[PDB]
């Protein structure tokens, strides 16, 4: 139990759910979480966030201290008979960030419009830095709905990055802890009812006299009553990503964290501009370029590195020099050569 | 890493052995001395292990079917792992976890059948730990051939699989489909509305915590009040709002190029009646409307008589149908298809 | 032990087990769903959107003439009736049926613009008071502060006033609302009404032609 769960079964905190009807603790309450999403987004006009925190379609869920102070809040609007609902804030006060209300305040949402209504998908356009918030909370970045059922009736927000999530039907998203918990024990311990670690066997019999020769595993009882092959023993070592998996999802998450990178998070539309895709014969956006990633089509670093530098080389002929484009994504370059030379594997790739 | 697992290697070798079979050495004066059964096999002893005369234990890599013919007590354990870690409902990184080349919406089936959607509550399986069909009913080198076949399968298909397309730009919601710029008829809510101004005079507003009442009087502080007394406009600037679109919701006033065909249609006489007569459209209903300015072209049209127009219609050789009936009976009370 | 699912509602329930149920330890009470302008259609938008938009001045302009405030000049458009000596078989007949309905509609129309006036006149008062409470308060926050001025403070109990005691008068609830069809029959043009403004319209006629 976090420290959330605890602070909440005292009464230290409390959470209430509310809309613009009219009266005097609505009022507040609303208030707070205005100036707190005013304060967590500077970047949009008060105007804009005032006007959707003080509509009445919406609702909003708040966690409230006991002497009426409010900490943070979501917000979100339901779309009754289209079975989704969008969320369109999200903010927790910096200071209190470290006890870890966020999943708490999730759970609660969810649980409260599992019970309240009928609903099953959440739309929601994340920030730039709460993706791994978002991510850990059960969203993903691929979408599953069709494109009639959420096209019109969503806002669209500049700089964010669409995600989608389906709630599992009749679960208690509140004691995911003690559900998961025991699901675990019962399969360990249906696990530990066969596994035979627990004999421990006496010294091969080849050994027995004291000379160490090679050992068939399949020949022993107990491994030939296991089934180990030589090909599952080969095969378990080989990880499903390439190798390098971790370390360039690190350098991805970092290049897409950087504000450096905006014009790159999504391939120009054929629509809007027609000689981009005449006058560029490969066009490379970040998404195509994760894409291959995954099919594992990338054999070895240089194909990344060509791949970024084909980006750069695009972006600068489709945009000139003088226009910011090509020097941001000059600034860009720059950028992943640093990042490349904090790692000393990749470093020895740059030319002169 | 942000994985919060532990990772095992090998004492000798230094090879990992989490994720396969492997032997321990059982020895007190060896602790936590783990090799792989290569290592066991060829026995490469180090440190204080004696191959010899020290008894060992083999730790099993658990592989046969327990809940799903197609899954196995790793492949579970490693989905409850993954859910503890990666959150219950991350579909993605869960079967990436869990491995054998199972997508997304495999894993997601897999789940809802054998836990959430089942003959079956939070306790799992049939009845307990002493139903042990399923282990017996197939051989362990049976099902781990097929797993090495499948996997082998859906390995070379992967290498021959087709590149996967660019994602193509995301799908804008961009409400403004109605043919009205800044009209998002998906959510009957315009971008400028009646004063959109209004909200500048509460963007600004904060309370301060934890007040409301006074601790002595039990009466709002003066602050307080006049605070509250500045929405309570905001409000009623709403509800003038919603009333707008409520009337401009009815008539049909968002049908620009229909209306303006059938005012160009139009002469001139009826034209300037029509617009004299527009105002009282808040007052009546779309029937009543209509009824009214059907009557006054009518009683124009009956005037100037006393395409072909309506006076060149009423003085046609032969009479339209609908001028061949008293408007209102005898007893005074008019028909009820009057216009 | 304890509940690892959702227990669904019932209607009419007690406060502390819906509560238990929701576990947020709170809810608003009425929905403000009425308010609503009306749900979404329910339809498919994702047909291509039309590529020429017309002006938002263009549209403003359009409907501007639909709210335009009530005056003295459009109160005698109606309360006129026409010529009625030089038309006057079958046309004249018609002609003589119909100008007596429209003068119906219009005495209707007349007997509602009156209160619609008042309640304009009493509204162009409200709201400057409701202007400059406002603005008096917008200096607190501009300079920062300190206790409430006293024009703060008498505004707001003039404001209180003027609403509490006129305001009862207008408190009928169709001064500000207009009838709509899918209600059923709200039509303003009831025959129980209508006739008895026709026989009165037929009098004032009778009256004018022996006048004349």
């Amino acid at each position: 139990e976090k420290p959330a769960v605890i602070e909440e079964r005292n009464g230290e905190i409390e959470f209430r759910v509310v809309n613009n009807d009219g009266e005097r603790e609505s009022l507040i309450i609303l208030t707070g979480l205005k100036c707190i999403f005013q304060k967590q987004l500077p970047k949009m006009p008060k105007d804009y966030i005032a006007r959707l925190v003080y509509d009445r379609t919406h609702l909003s869920i708040a966690i409230v201290k006991k002497p009426l102070e409010v900490v943070g809040g979501i917000t979100y609007r339901p779309f009754k008979n289209r079975k989704f609902a969008e969320i369109v804030f999200c903010a927790i006060s910096s200071d209190q960030q470290v006890k870890g209300y966020g999943a708490h305040l999730m759970s609660h949402l969810k649980d409260y419009v599992k019970a309240t209504t009928n609903i099953e998908h959440f739309l929601t356009y994340a920030d730039n830095y709460a993706i791994g918030y978002f991510k850990k909370q059960g969203f993903t970045k691929e979408i599953t709905l069709d494109k009639s059922v959420w096209m019109g009736y969503i806002k669209d927000y500049e700089g964010g990055t669409i995600m989608q999530c389906t709630m599992i039907p009749r679960i208690r998203y509140l004691e995911q802890g003690r559900m998961l918990l025991k699901q675990k024990e019962c399969v360990q311990a249906k696990i530990r009812a066969f596994s035979k670690s627990h004999i421990v066997h006496p010294p091969p019999k080849q050994w027995r006299n004291g000379n160490v020769t090679p050992i068939d595993p399949l020949s022993i009882d107990a491994i030939r009553e296991s089934g180990w092959s030589p090909d599952m023993d080969e095969l378990a070592r080989q990880p499903r990503h390439g190798p390098n998996y971790n370390q360039l999802l690190h350098l991805l998450n970092d290049m897409q964290n950087h504000a450096s990178s905006w014009p790159f998070l999504v391939p120009v539309n054929k629509d809007e501009v027609v000689d981009y895709y005449d006058i560029i014969k490969e066009p490379m956006d970040l998404s195509t370029m994760e894409s291959k990633l995954e099919a594992d089509q990338y054999q070895t670093p240089e194909d990344f590195i060509r791949d970024a530098k084909l980006i750069f080389d695009n972006c600068r002929k489709y945009n000139n020099e003088n226009t910011p484009y090509a020097k941001s994504a000059n600034k860009l370059e720059k950028f992943m050569w640093q990042q490349i030379r904090q790692i000393p594997e990749w470093s020895h790739l740059e030319p002169s | 890493s942000g994985e919060g697992g532990v990772k095992y290697i090998c004492d000798v070798c230094s090879v990992d052995i989490t994720s396969t079979v492997r032997i321990r050495c059982a020895d007190p004066a060896c602790h936590d001395y783990d090799l792989c059964v290569p290592c066991f096999a060829n026995g490469s002893s180090s440190n204080a292990h004696k191959p010899a005369t020290h008894s060992f234990r083999v730790i099993e890599q658990n592989s046969f079917p327990i809940f799903d013919p197609d899954w196995g007590a790793d492949e579970e354990l490693l989905l409850l792992e993954g859910a503890e870690i990666y959150g219950l409902g991350s579909w993605a990184d869960i079967a990436d976890h869990i491995g054998g080349y199972r997508t997304k919406d495999e894993v997601r089936d897999h789940y809802l059948k054998v836990y959430i959607e089942s003959p079956n509550f939070p306790l799992p399986e049939r009845c307990s730990p002493y139903d042990l069909e399923l282990p017996n009913s197939i051989s362990r080198e049976e099902f781990q051939a097929r797993k090495k076949r499948r996997i082998e399968e859906r390995r070379e298909a992967a290498k021959n699989a087709p590149p996967p397309q660019p994602k193509t730009k995301p799908t804008a919601s961009i409400p403004a489909c109605h043919e009205i710029q800044g009209y998002m008829p998906g959510r009957l809510e315009f971008e400028t509305e009646y004063c959109n101004e209004a909200e500048e005079a509460v963007q600004l507003m904060s309370f301060d915590p934890g007040d409301g009442i006074n601790p002595r009087t039990g009466e709002l502080e003066p602050e307080m009040e006049l605070k509250l007394t500045v929405m309570e406009i905001y409000n009623n600037r709403l509800t003038q709002r919603v009333e707008r679109k409520k009337v401009i919701f009815e008539h049909n006033l968002l049908e620009y190029r229909e209306n303006t065909k059938a005012e160009k249609k139009r002469s001139r006489e009826e034209r300037e009646l029509l617009n004299k007569a527009k105002p009282f459209a808040r007052m009546m209903n779309r029937h009543d409307f209509e009824q009214f300015c059907q009557g006054l072209i009518d009683e124009l049209n009956l005037r100037q008589a006393i395409p072909p127009s309506g006076a060149a219609l009423l003085v046609a050789p032969e009479l339209p149908a609908r001028y061949k009936e008293p408007i209102i009976d005898a007893n005074g009370f008019p028909r009820p298809d009057a216009n | 032990p304890t509940v690892y699912e959702i227990r669904p509602v019932l209607p009419g329930m007690s406060e502390e087990e819906i509560k238990e149920i929701y576990s947020v330890a709170s809810y608003p009470k009425s929905d403000l769903a009425h308010l609503t302008c009306g749900e979404p259609p329910d339809r498919d938008f994702s047909n291509s959107k039309p590529t020429n938009q017309i002006n938002f001045s263009t549209f403003s302009s359009y409907i501007e003439p639909y709210f335009r405030p009530f005056t003295e000049e459009d109160l005698a458009f109606l309360r006129e009736r026409g010529d009625r000596v030089t038309p006057f078989r079958v046309l004249q007949a018609r002609l003589r049926e119909q100008i007596l309905l429209n003068g119906a509609r219009k005495a209707r129309l007349t007997e509602l613009v009156k209160e619609r006036m008042a309640y304009q006149e009493y509204q162009t008062i409200l709201e400057d008071l409701d202007a400059q409470v406002n603005a008096a308060y917008l200096k607190r926050t501009r300079t920062m502060g300190p206790g409430i001025g006293d024009l703060a403070r008498t505004l707001m109990d003039r404001r209180r006033r003027w609403i509490e005691q006129i305001g009862a008068v207008f408190d009928d609830e169709g001064i500000t609302k207009c009838p709509r069809v899918e209600d059923g029959d709200t039509s303003i043009f009831g025959r129980e009404i209508m006739a008895e403004l026709i026989k009165r319209e037929k009098e004032a006629w009778d009256e004018e032609v022996e006048e004349e």
